[PDB]
C-alpha cells in the first residue's frame, strides 16, 4: 500500500471505513491510518475530509470515498487498480 | 518516572460551555472542562492521567450537547474514549487530536485532576502555549 493506485476502490472503502468507525486497538494505531489515508489521497483537505466535511459533502465512507476518486480525477492524478 | 500516573479522584467544577466549545481549544489557554462533564466525572477515581482523559471522552461521546458538534467519524472517536481529530489547520506533524492541557503546569505544582486546572487544546495551541 504505497499509492492509492495500489488499492481497488473496494480496498480503499475498507480503509476509510476502518477510520470512520474507529475500528482499531489503540489510537496510536487510528492516527497511523490517517496519517497513511492523507498520503494517499494527496488532498489539500487531509483529515478534514474524514472530520470535517464542508458543507453539503457526504462524511460516510462510501460519499468519503466518491469525493477522493472525484477530486483525484479532476486534478491530474491516477486513480484506483482496475 | 511522571506524576500524571500517580492515581486521584477528580475534582473542581468546570465551565459552562456552548456549540463553539472545541473551537475555542485553538486559543488563549484553551477550552475549559465542561461543568456537565465535571459533574459526571467529580469524585470518581483515576489510575492515571490518562485514564482521566479516556473518562472526559466518553463522557463527550454520551452528552448530546457535546457530542453533536463532533460528526459520524469523531463520534465514533469519542465512543472509544478517543479524543477527537481537531481540523488539519490546528494539528502538528503526528498530533492530531485535541490534547488536555494543565493551566498551571503539574511540572510546577499545578492539580493533576483538578478539572478547574485542565483545558482542551489543539496540538498547534498546546505547543504554542509550552
Ligand atoms: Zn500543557
Amino acid at each position: 500500500k504505497h499509492s492509492i493506485s495500489d488499492y481497488t476502490e473496494a480496498e480503499f472503502l475498507q480503509l476509510v471505513t476502518t477510520i470512520c468507525n474507529a475500528d482499531t486497538s489503540s489510537e496510536e494505531e487510528l492516527v497511523k491510518l490517517v496519517t497513511h489515508f492523507e498520503e494517499m489521497t494527496e488532498h489539500p483537505s487531509g483529515s478534514d475530509l474524514i472530520f470535517y466535511p464542508k458543507e453539503g459533502d457526504d462524511d460516510s465512507p462510501s460519499g468519503i470515498v466518491n469525493t477522493v476518486k472525484q477530486w483525484r480525477a479532476a486534478n491530474g492524478k491516477s486513480g484506483f487498480k482496475q | 518516572e511522571s506524576k500524571r500516573n500517580k492515581p486521584g479522584k477528580a475534582t473542581g467544577k468546570g465551565k459552562p460551555v456552548g456549540d463553539k466549545w472545541l473551537d475555542d481549544a485553538g486559543k488563549d489557554s484553551g477550552a475549559p472542562i465542561p461543568d456537565r462533564i465535571a459533574d459526571k466525572l467529580r469524585d470518581k477515581e483515576f489510575k492515571s492521567f490518562d485514564d482521566f482523559r479516556k473518562a472526559v471522552w466518553e463522557e463527550v461521546s454520551k452528552d448530546p450537547e457535546l457530542s453533536k458538534n463532533l460528526n459520524p467519524s469523531n463520534k465514533s472517536s469519542v465512543s472509544k474514549g478517543y479524543s477527537p481529530f481537531t481540523p488539519k489547520n490546528q494539528q502538528v506533524g503526528g498530533r492530531k487530536v485535541y490534547e488536555l492541557h494543565h493551566d498551571k503546569p503539574i511540572s510546577q505544582g499545578g492539580e493533576v485532576y483538578d478539572m478547574d486546572n485542565i483545558r482542551v487544546t489543539t496540538p498547534k495551541r498546546h505547543i504554542d502555549i509550552h
